[PDB]
C-alpha cells in the first residue's frame, strides 16, 4: 500500500492543569480518518474465496489494534471521535467493503476495545483526589487488571498466535476471548463503571433535589459517591451475579481489595479512636482538625447501612461512642496510641470486609471494640 | 493453512518499516536519545511516513516514556545548577534514582532479547510509564515552591488509594522529611538555622533599625506560626523554638560553654 505523508511528531501535552494525575501526557497520534499514512486497499479486491484468508488476515491485524484502543485500516474511529476530548464516547466504523461474516465478528470483538478504552479513561479520571480512596483503589485495580490480565492475554495469546499459528482465525479470536473469561471480567468492570457512572450523573443532576453526644447528620449528597456509597455498588452487583461462582468470586476478591483501606480506617477509629479521613469518606467528622467538645457529623451518604432502622442507628452510635471514648483516653494520657496490652481485650484487624458485612459479625466486632473502649476508659476514670 | 495471518498480511505492508527495525531504535527513543529512525528533536520525536498511523498510535503510547524521561532529566539538570534547599535536593535525588531505575529496567528489557514486538514492549513498560507520569506531575511545580508545601501535598498522596501512588508519595515524603528532621536537629542541638532558604518555620531576623543592632536586648530569632508543619503540634513547635532560643541564650550570652557542649 502506498505511503502518504503526514507530519507525525510526538510531543508532551502543554496543558496539564486539566489532566488527572494519571492521565495521558502525550499527544494522540494523527487519525487514519483524517490523515491516513496509507492509501487504503479496498478489500473488495481480495474478496475471492482463495484470497479470502488474506482479507481475514488484514482484518485481524486491525482487530488486534482495536482491542488495545487503536484504530486500524478497515476499522476506524467513528465520525465524532475526538481524541483530545475525555468526554467523547468512542464508537468504531467498519469498512463497507468487507466480508459480512467478518463484519459481524468484528462488531462482537470491537466492543471490547470500546470497553477497554472506557475503563482506561475512567480509571485515569478517578485518579483525582476528589474521588476518594475507595474509588481510587478501584481505579488502581482496574489499571492493574488491564496491565496483567487483559493485555497480557492479548499479547501472549493473541498477538502471538497471529504471528505464529497456521490456521489462526477470526473465529478463534472470539473463542479465546470467551475461553479465558476475560470478557466477563471486563463486562463486570464495565457494568460497575456504568453503575457508578449513572449514579454520578444522577447525583450531579440532583442539585436541587440520649447519648450525651453532639451528633448531627450531614445530609449532603456528594456528586461522587464515596465510602459506603461505593461499597454498596459492589455489594449490589454481587447480589445480581448470584449463582455465577466465577463472577462473584472475582467481585468478592475485588471488593476485598478495595475496602481494605476503608476497613483499616474503621479499625483505627474503633480501636484507637483515630479519625483520619483526608478524602472525607468516613462518617463521623468533626471540627478544628482545649475545645474538645466539638460536634460530630454523620455523613449519611457514606454509610455502609441506612441509619433509618433502629438497629443500625444503634450500631452507628455505638461505633461513634467507641472511638470517642478512646479519643478521650488518648487525649487524657497524652498518647499517640493505646496499646493492646492496655486492656484484656485485644482486637484483630479487619481483613475481610465482605465477611464483616455478612451479618451479626459487624455488631459483635463493634461490641468488642466498644466494650474495650469502656474497659480502658473506666479504668482511667476510676483510677487515673 | 500453512501460514500465519501475519504472513498473509505482510505483502500489503511491504512499503513500511517492520517491527524488527522499529525495535532496534526504540531503546534509544526510550532513553530520550536520538536515532536514525526516530530523530529526537528538542521536544518532539519525528516519526517517518514509513511507519503507518496504525503503529504510530502505539509508538505514541510507548514514546511517552522517553519524553517523560527527558522532561525529568531536565528538571534534574536545571536544579543541579542552583543554590537550593536540601529539601529540594531530596526530591531531586529521588527523581534521579527513579530515572536510574527506569533506565536499568529498560536496558534490561532490551538486552534480554525477549521483547519481540511493540505490543509486548508497551505492556512490559506500562508500569514504568505510570511511575514516570506520577513523578512528572509531582515535579510540575518544582519551582517557586517551598519544602513544607511539598511535604503537605505528599502527605495527601500517601493516603491515595492507588498503591503505586502511595508508595511514591511515601518515598518522596520520607526522603524529604529526613532532612526536615536534620533541620530540627540543628536547631534543637545547635540553635542553628542553616540553609533553610525560608523553608523552615524558625527564622533569623537581624533586620533592625537601631532597635538593638548589637542584639543585647533581644535575640534575632522569630518564628512563623503559620509555617509550622502539620506533623508538629503547635505547642511542641513552640517548645522547639524555645529550646534553641534557650540554647543560644546560654551559649552566647551566659557563656555556658562546657555545659552546653
Amino acid at each position: 500500500m502506498e505511503i502518504k505523508e503526514v507530519d507525525d511528531r510526538a510531543e508532551l501535552l502543554r496543558y496539564t492543569n486539566n489532566i488527572p494525575l494519571l492521565g495521558k501526557l502525550v499527544n494522540h497520534q494523527p487519525l487514519w480518518s483524517t490523515n491516513p499514512k496509507l492509501k487504503s486497499f479496498s478489500l473488495e479486491k481480495i474478496s475471492a474465496p482463495d484470497q479470502r484468508r488474506v482479507q481475514e488476515a488484514l482484518v485481524v491485524k486491525d482487530l488486534l489494534n482495536v482491542l488495545i484502543g487503536l484504530e486500524g485500516t478497515y476499522i476506524r474511529y467513528f465520525n465524532d471521535y475526538e481524541p483530545s476530548d475525555p468526554e467523547t464516547p468512542i464508537e468504531f466504523k467498519i469498512a463497507k467493503k468487507m466480508d459480512p461474516s467478518f463484519k459481524t465478528f468484528s462488531r462482537r470483538i470491537v466492543r471490547y476495545g470500546k470497553q477497554y478504552m472506557i475503563l482506561t479513561r475512567a480509571y485515569e479520571k478517578w485518579s483525582d483526589t476528589s474521588f476518594g480512596m475507595v474509588l481510587q483503589r478501584f481505579a488502581y485495580e482496574i489499571r492493574r487488571f488491564l496491565e496483567d490480565v487483559y493485555l497480557k492475554t492479548l499479547v501472549e495469546r493473541l498477538e502471538r498466535d497471529f504471528n505464529k499459528v497456521p490456521n489462526f482465525s477470526i473465529r478463534e479470536l472470539e473463542q479465546i476471548i470467551n475461553e479465558t473469561e476475560v470478557n466477563k471480567q471486563m463486562e463486570l468492570l464495565y457494568n460497575i463503571y456504568e453503575e457508578i457512572f449513572r449514579e454520578i450523573e444522577e447525583r450531579r443532576t440532583n442539585q436541587s433535589s440520649h447519648l450525651r453526644l453532639m451528633v448531627a447528620f450531614d445530609t449532603t449528597v456528594y456528586p461522587v459517591p464515596k465510602g459506603g456509597a461505593i461499597l454498596k455498588i459492589f455489594q449490589q452487583k454481587i447480589l445480581e451475579n448470584l449463582g455465577d461462582r466465577s463472577s462473584v468470586m472475582f467481585l468478592k476478591k475485588l471488593l476485598n481489595n478495595i475496602s481494605q483501606d476503608y476497613c483499616t480506617m474503621l479499625y483505627e477509629w474503633l480501636t484507637q479512636g483515630i479519625l483520619n479521613d483526608p478524602y472525607q469518606e468516613f462518617m463521623t467528622y468533626d471540627d478544628l482538625e482545649r475545645a474538645w467538645d466539638t460536634q460530630y457529623f454523620i455523613r449519611k451518604d457514606v454509610l455502609l447501612r441506612d441509619c433509618d432502622s433502629e438497629e443500625d442507628k444503634n450500631l452507628l452510635f455505638k461505633m461513634l461512642r467507641t472511638g470517642i471514648l478512646l479519643k478521650v483516653v488518648r487525649a487524657s494520657l497524652q498518647i499517640p496510641t493505646i496499646p493492646s496490652n492496655s486492656s484484656d481485650i485485644t482486637i484483630q484487624e479487619i481483613n475481610d470486609f465482605a465477611d464483616l458485612m455478612e451479618g451479626s459479625n459487624l455488631e459483635l466486632y463493634v461490641d468488642k471494640c466498644y466494650s474495650r473502649a469502656n474497659e480502658i476508659f473506666l479504668k482511667l476514670f476510676f483510677q487515673g | 493453512s500453512s501460514v500465519t495471518l501475519r504472513q498473509l498480511s505482510n505483502p500489503y505492508y511491504v512499503n513500511t518499516i517492520p517491527e524488527e527495525d522499529i525495535l532496534k531504535y526504540v531503546s534509544y527513543t526510550l532513553l530520550a536519545t536520538t536515532s536514525a529512525l526516530f530523530p529526537f528533536d528538542h521536544e518532539q520525536i519525528q516519526i517517518p511516513s514509513k511507519i503507518p498511523n496504525f503503529e504510530s498510535g502505539l509508538l505514541h503510547l510507548i514514546f511517552e516514556a522517553g519524553l517523560l524521561y527527558q522532561s525529568l532529566g531536565y528538571k534534574v539538570e536545571k536544579f543541579r545548577m542552583l543554590n537550593i534547599s536540601p529539601m529540594k535536593k531530596a526530591l531531586i535525588i529521588e527523581i534521579s534514582e527513579e530515572l536510574q531505575n527506569y533506565t536499568a529496567f529498560v536496558n534490561n528489557l532490551v538486552s534480554s532479547g525477549t521483547v519481540v514486538s511493540l505490543k509486548s514492549l508497551y505492556r512490559e513498560i506500562y508500569e514504568n510509564i505510570i511511575r514516570l507520569r506520577i513523578y512528572c506531575r509531582f515535579t510540575e511545580h518544582l519551582e517557586e515552591l517551598s519544602g513544607d508545601t511539598f511535604l503537605i501535598e505528599l502527605n495527601i498522596f500517601k493516603s491515595h488509594g492507588d498503591l503505586t501512588i502511595r508508595k511514591i508519595a511515601t518515598n518522596l515524603f520520607n526522603s524529604m522529611i529526613s532532612l526536615y528532621y536534620e533541620y530540627l536537629m540543628n536547631w534543637l542541638t545547635k540553635g542553628l538555622l542553616r540553609a533553610t532558604y525560608g523553608e523552615f518555620f524558625i527564622a533569623e531576623n537581624t533586620d533592625t533599625n537601631g532597635t538593638d543592632d548589637d542584639f543585647i536586648y533581644h535575640i534575632p530569632i522569630e518564628f512563623n506560626q503559620e509555617r509550622v508543619p502539620a506533623f508538629i503540634p503547635k505547642e511542641l513547635a513552640y517548645k522547639i523554638f524555645m529550646i534553641g532560643k534557650s540554647y543560644i541564650f546560654l551559649e552566647k550570652y551566659c557563656k555556658e560553654v562546657q555545659w552546653t557542649n
